């Protein structure tokens, strides 16, 4: 199967110009003949050929663009299609091949006089014929060789119409041709179930049931489009059966079955008792019909959704059905959106709705990045060339990559604020010499830091900083093409500080542009790729396999393969994880970059959400931001070629339309980011680390002792009397005390030695020098015995019955264990 | 050497250069000629964007090529 | 060129106390047949015949004549040189048998007077002395020739010396020692005295020099109070005037103002002789101020005090009066026991003077490093687990060997035993158990390995009780050589090749045993031990020279302290040491060292002042070892005041008695750098505060952010569907809000937040309301998610702060804010 | 063989012995004669203890020499 070159009956203007002549040479001009010459009127239009007049010309040409479409769905499907002489399949159409299709088509019906069917066959397509040839002679110069090769070529379509010997199977133009006119028939037929089925039938060996339910759902949309009534389908109608060949009828007889050679009867033949017609229901019902028709037990509903039998019926006789018989331009439009519509529908079908239009609500991990990003923001000392080194916790590259990778940095960046947009200065100032390395390997590293604040930064406020990093990403290759590889993780040599910029400059960037943008969002955009020849046919690949999966249908939903197949090829990932940037005007990424791969971005139901990059005068480039929500994917919808680049490779145009679903989203594990914030709000509490570290004082001995041998020296030899017996009695035996005390860190000693110290009063006793001196040493000493035993005898009992208080989950008993401490 | 720088407006400008110049010069000719301000001017050439200091010849734009300007601008 | 002295002494020689009972028994105790002072007198009612010439007077010649030796051959060992006679010996180089002859001869010197005439009968009195001298040489004919006089002419020899012919009173050492022996005694008579104190001080000084002699006169005044004599005083700035006892002469100054010297030479004047007008006698002041007399005696300037120090006048008058006086006139033993008594105190006062002065007799209290030590004693010995072959392992403290080798240097290790309880005594036996294998080496190398614990087991340990124990370990002490050369060699420091356990067991055991002696002993204290030593003749002679030395520059003096000399050739010669550190062995009876034990050494230990405190080991019945052990205090010497010749061991070597006293002063303490064993025990007691550590490990716990995270989704979910009227508004309004401010409160660290949200959690009450399974399910939910709250806002609100505040409050020394920290902590 | 043990309460003990007689046995005999039990015994030769289990050849005591005897007790 070859790729399309995006040829279409609703842009090609040769096919238009075609029914436009047809239009004003024939069809819309009043009927010559006899049979419903009579005009008709709608909403004070007129139509004088109301059946087979311009609109029923373009629905023909509507249906052989997508019986072509639907043949090649099949083949890449795998479906083997009817051959002709050839070998050739309706897949094998090329686009010049149905190009000069439907401009035969546009006159297949301009040579009727009137409506009259049963005679005048022969005549009205000699008449049809003479039209084609006289608007290919009076065209000539445009017509030949271009669209058609030669003056037989042009005799080969004319034969087709002149359809003498009724060759409707001979090429693809005589099926196209001939089946395009027959589709449109499956309207004023009455029963329907039987035309449906018949009609059916004869398209069906040509491109496979799939397809053939394509067509004619796609049909009856078309009707819609252009206001033609809408039959209803009951399987189980107890109306007769018609066969549609020579409008016959099936009878059973006596035999309770029915009669067969099935044998054919004429409408005429009046047969025996309790004998009669085989209705609807009981055709559909059979084996030879059911192996070939999906639409056994089946019913679909006429008229339109959503509208009153009243309101419809005012619908059909409104002044657009006239529009649609006139204009040619209008009902190509018509037709244009029910067309592009098809290819939607099946999608959404395929996939469960979401109401909601906006992103998700933050999950944990990322409100914990967003605190981690705010964090770094506040404290740019925390960044080493290594690792980031914050709260005693150390992130290096992989951390950071985890969050470009699994968290909405949309999202994050919601969760920020002004003050982590101003304090990106701070972390440019920092990083003043930081070398950025574009993926260009022979551009020049140019620092960042530096660079913000010499050609970026200019002042201002917060929309200021905003405005300058939305412009630093939007100018500046060096950085942006940096940025987005390591944001989707496809990225070569790149240093940690490049990864942590990113990390940290992906949610700002989005910030800064869902506060700055004032447009509404544009509905199409285009983006520009230079992808790799292999890489870019994987895409292509891909993408003709979904769409080769996504149809519409009557009565068989395959809505489930349509799912298998989109997320077995779903490439949305290459327009994910970053700040993606996109035009309006296509000729950005076409012309000004040169892409050879470029995406056209659908986004009817509005969840993209771009927002606005830079301002978009005249000659800028109409740049929009995208970061692609987690549960949108871009789905193919059609792969055009486009021609070559400026440096000659192939360029292709991939259609994708935007769809969200709860289907798309990914499944992380939780905590890669919760984790560290927790980590870092572990308390420190040295204060009660220096608590155990003065706890675990060794006393010192030495003053003690130094003391009691001076308390010896002046307490052997004093002419004074009452001062000797003070010191040997009362002092000396609170020194020796005190030493064993503070020896044995026995608590009981200590604290009762406290009580046994000699008052200030009882120091003054005595006005000697030494004696307050004395004192003074003495009053240390008793300092050190009291700090000690209230230590150890008091507090850290305290401290350890509040602990097991804690680890019992007894959290009022440990603050009482604090609050109710004994006295010694 | 003559080079044309042509724009998403649709006109063509026509400059005359020589390798050893830098673009810096490139968009002072622009100015000179259409009255666009050397900070609005984004040159691309093959795909790639051009940076200030350096020489044409440096990114191998020969006689008769093509440059592409755009005008980027901040918001606000 | 000084022999060493075979310990002859008046006051133990048998035939030198014989002479003069007989002396006594004979002539002095009679009564006195002349007419001068022939008058018997009283003393506490008993008679004196001889008052003046007498029993007392004969003896104390004798010992003069001793100390005079004594004093000679310290004299030639300090270097002087000393007058030497016609044969061209000195009195240093009298022989203890030629002394014997010399105080035989001393006490029949006076026994021929017949009253205390001076003047006329010096011939008459000398015939009957010599008589009565050669009538008991003739009577113990048997005894005493040829043994203590060689023939009839020595005999002859010393009776010519009695009868004192020719005056030829310094002819020899014989005449010297007789003759000046009986002038000594002159003194107490003699008035004024300074005149007769440098007389006689002129005629002894050439022969021993001014240091023995001054020692001499010092003793000879301690031997006056001993014989209850009275003592003059001495004033060198006395205006009496000069008596010139050469003579009983005078000294003249004339009208000129000038002493008149001959053609110079002071000249004799009689005192009868007649007086020129205004010329006048020279006073003692005078006498004792010419150049001649200073250069030759050392009084001037200096003055003595008379009597007894510490005694009123009245009192020593009554002293004089005692009974004791005729006692000692009348009862040879007594007298020389007094006089035995004065002699030793004489040579162990100048030793005392020569230091600091001790008060206190007991050991010191312990210090810091004694305490520790003990401490860490008990610890080995409760948990013997601790000990390997290289260190001891405690409390996560490694000590190796040189820590207790340090134990055993530097402490006191009988005030550390006085530190351990009866339970480190019972505690013996498990360490014991657990060193069962490990074996104990002799220091004879001919012996074999003993096993110690093993040995304990099966030979030593007896049963019983805690005192049985004790009683035990002092028994391996006594009786197992393998063990006690061993541990003593390691105390002392003096040990070669000894295992790691053989110090650690030293280390424990020494102060254990002192424990056990202290405990166990009961005896009074002896004050004379004897100490035997078998030591090689190179440190014994070396020994010798030291002791010498020291003896030799320890003297008594009147006028000129010599205790700084004395202070440096202690200090230089010292070998206290070598009964020291360890619980060294003694006996009370001098024949377990000497005959039992075969020691060519014996220290012969004496502690009048009582400072040893050695302590009984094992019995004391007759035929036993009579064994005391002494822990030689820190501060207490053994200083050698004699050093004798004692014969010789059954194996042929040279055997020597040193005799040594026991002295206590502060001179004598070591210095040793504090901390060699308190700071490994404050080591030990640094605490592990791991229930502290466990709280603040709790405090750095992360709450379960997810899970509330979670649990706003479960509300959401289960909000969407309504079950009570109402429960879901419930949901919406009264527990969503809870567990969104809730997470924001754990999202920051605000315990304000978490303080207000704690009152916004519904009570159990409002939640009674609704009965469905999920609204159980989210009651206990939701009670978890309270409990994560509470926690946070408890210990980052309330107790982390107060333990913040508590730290600063003790860092700054506000104990009473530190513990207000604690109790005034404000509920949120 | 003869050697005396002499004792320091005065008494002089004559055993007559065998080279080969152990340390034991001679505190046999001396108690047979003496009425003094063994485990008081303490002997003595030229200043060193003898001990049980070795002979009288061991300690090369010989003809007619002299050991000395003391009683060694535990205290209590
Ligand atoms: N349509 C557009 O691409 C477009 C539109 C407007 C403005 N711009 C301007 O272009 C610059 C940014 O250019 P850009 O967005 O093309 O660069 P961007 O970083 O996507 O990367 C450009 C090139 O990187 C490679 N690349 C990108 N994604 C890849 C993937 N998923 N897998 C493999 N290769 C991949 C391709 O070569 C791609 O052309 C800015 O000046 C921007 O304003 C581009
Ligand atoms: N030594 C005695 O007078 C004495 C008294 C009573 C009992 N004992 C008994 O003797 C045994 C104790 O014997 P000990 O006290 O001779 O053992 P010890 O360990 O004190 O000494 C044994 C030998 O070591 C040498 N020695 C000791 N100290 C020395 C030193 N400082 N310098 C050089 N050599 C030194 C000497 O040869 C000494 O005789 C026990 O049975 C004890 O009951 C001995
Ligand atoms: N089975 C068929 N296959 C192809 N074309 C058909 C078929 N039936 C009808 N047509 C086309 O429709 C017209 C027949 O209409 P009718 O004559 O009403 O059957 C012919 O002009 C054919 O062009
Ligand atoms: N200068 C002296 N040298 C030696 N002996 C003396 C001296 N003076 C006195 N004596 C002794 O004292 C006795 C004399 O007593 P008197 O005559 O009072 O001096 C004499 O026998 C001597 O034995």
């Amino acid at each position: 199967v070859p790729t399309w070159n995006g040829f279409s009956l609703y842009t090609d203007e040769t096919v238009r110009n075609a029914a436009r002549y047809a239009y004003d040479n024939y069809l819309g001009k009043p009927y010559t003949g006899t049979v419903e010459a009579t005009p008709v009127n709608f909403g004070g239009q007129m139509v004088y050929r109301q059946h087979h007049g311009l609109a029923h010309t373009l629905r023909t040409m509507a249906y052989a663009e997508i019986i072509v479409e639907e043949a090649r769905k099949a083949k890449l499907r795998g479906e083997s299609l009817k051959t002709f002489a050839d070998g050739r399949t309706l897949a094998d159409v090329t686009p010049e091949e149905l190009r000069k299709i439907m401009i035969a088509q546009a006159f297949f019906v301009t040579g009727r006089d009137d409506e009259e069917s049963s005679k005048n066959y022969e005549k009205y397509h000699e008449q049809s014929r003479d039209a084609f040839l006289k608007y290919v002679e009076e065209n000539k110069s445009t017509l030949i060789p271009d669209v058609f090769k030669d003056e037989k070529d042009v005799k080969f379509y004319a034969d087709v119409i002149e359809d003498k010997d009724h060759k409707w199977a001979d090429s693809p133009a005589h099926v196209l041709v001939n089946q395009g006119h027959m589709v449109d028939l499956v309207r004023v037929k009455q029963p329907p179930e039987s035309y449906l089925e018949y009609y059916f039938s004869q398209l069906q060996p040509w491109i496979g049931s799939t397809a053939t339910e394509a067509v004619f759902a796609t049909q009856r949309q078309f009707f819609h489009a252009t206001y033609e009534a809408v039959a209803g389908f009951d399987s189980e109608n107890k109306e007769p059966h018609l066969v549609v060949d020579g409008l016959g009828r099936y009878v059973i007889g006596q035999d309770g079955n029915p009669i067969r050679e099935l044998k054919f009867f004429s409408q005429k033949k009046k047969l025996e008792e309790n004998q009669r017609y085989m209705r609807v229901d009981e055709y559909l019902k059979l084996d030879e019909v059911q192996k070939r028709f999906p639409g056994a037990g089946k019913k679909l509903d006429g008229g339109l959704p959503g509208l009153k039998e009243y309101q419809y019926l005012q619908r059909l006789n409104s002044i657009n059905r006239a529009r649609c018989e006139n204009d040619v331009d209008f009902c190509l439009g018509q037709l244009q959106t029910a067309h592009h519509q098809t290819k939607i529908t099946p999608i959404k079908r395929a996939f469960q709705s979401s109401s909601e239009k906006a992103r998700r609500q933050p999950n944990m991990d990322e409100i914990a990045a967003a605190r981690i990003v705010q964090q770094i923001m506040a404290n740019p000392d925390c960044i080493h060339d290594d690792h980031v080194f914050l709260n005693g916790q150390k992130l290096e590259e992989k951390f950071f990559r985890d969050l470009l990778a699994k968290c909405d940095m949309a999202i994050v960046g919601s969760l920020l604020n002004d003050t982590d947009i101003r304090n990106i200065d701070t972390l440019m100032q920092h990083e003043r010499n930081t070398e950025f390395h574009s993926t260009d390997a022979k551009a020049k590293p140019v620092k960042l830091g530096e660079t913000w604040e010499k050609t970026i930064r200019s002042g201002g406020g917060v929309t200021q900083i905003k405005h300058d990093l939305i412009f630093l990403m939007q100018n500046d290759a060096w950085y942006h093409t940096r940025v987005n590889a390591i944001a989707q993780n496809r990225d070569k040599d790149s240093t940690f500080k490049e990864v942590l910029i990113t990390a940290l400059m992906t949610p700002l960037t989005n910030k800064s542009l869902m506060d700055t943008s004032r447009s509404p969002a544009p509905k199409t955009l285009f983006r520009g790729l230079d992808l790799s020849e292999e890489f870019k046919n994987k895409l292509i690949n891909q993408a003709e396999t979904i769409i080769a999966n996504t149809t519409e249908h009557l009565f068989t939903d395959l809505s489930t393969e349509a799912f298998k197949q989109i997320k077995l090829n779903d490439f949305s990932q290459v327009s994910a994880r970053t700040c993606a940037s996109t035009s309006t005007n296509i000729e950005v990424p076409r012309t000004i970059f040169g892409s050879n791969t470029i995406f056209e971005i659908l986004d009817p139901d509005g969840l993209l959400h771009p927002k606005q990059v830079g301002t978009h005068v005249s000659g800028s480039e109409s740049e929009y931001s995208i970061y692609l929500p987690e549960d949108v994917a871009l789905v193919p919808i059609k792969v055009s070629f486009d021609g070559k680049t400026g440096k000659g490779k192939d360029r292709h145009i991939f259609t994708l339309v935007a769809v969200k679903s709860p289907d798309f989203t990914p499944r992380h594990e939780s905590g890669y980011a919760v984790g560290p914030l927790l980590k870092m709000q572990t308390p420190k509490l040295e204060e009660i680390q220096r608590l155990v570290e003065q706890a675990r004082e060794e006393p010192d001995l030495e003053r003690v002792f130094n003391l009691q041998s001076r308390v010896a020296r002046q307490a052997k030899f004093s002419t004074e009397s009452g001062y000797k017996t003070f010191l040997n009695e009362k002092v000396a035996p609170v020194l020796e005390q005190s030493l064993n005390g503070l020896l044995d860190n026995n608590v009981t000693i200590l604290g009762k030695v406290l009580s046994a110290f000699p008052s200030d009063g009882q120091w003054s006793a005595f006005n000697s020098v030494e004696a307050r001196q004395m004192k003074i040493q003495m009053d240390a000493i008793k300092q050190m015995v009291e700090k000690k035993a209230v230590l150890e005898g008091q507090i850290l009992p305290a401290l350890a019955q509040c602990q097991n208080a804690l680890e019992k989950q007894n959290i009022a008993g440990a603050l009482q264990a604090l609050r109710n401490i004994p006295s010694l | 050497m003559q080079i044309f720088v042509k724009t998403l407006t649709g006109k063509t400008i026509t400059l005359e250069v020589e390798p050893s110049d830098t673009i810096e010069n490139v968009k002072a000719k622009i100015q000179d000629k259409e009255g666009i301000p050397p900070d609005q001017q984004a040159l691309i050439f093959a795909g790639k964007q051009l940076e200030d200091g350096r020489t044409l010849s440096d990114y191998n734009i020969q006689k008769e090529s093509t440059l592409h300007l755009v005008l980027r601008l901040r918001g606000g």
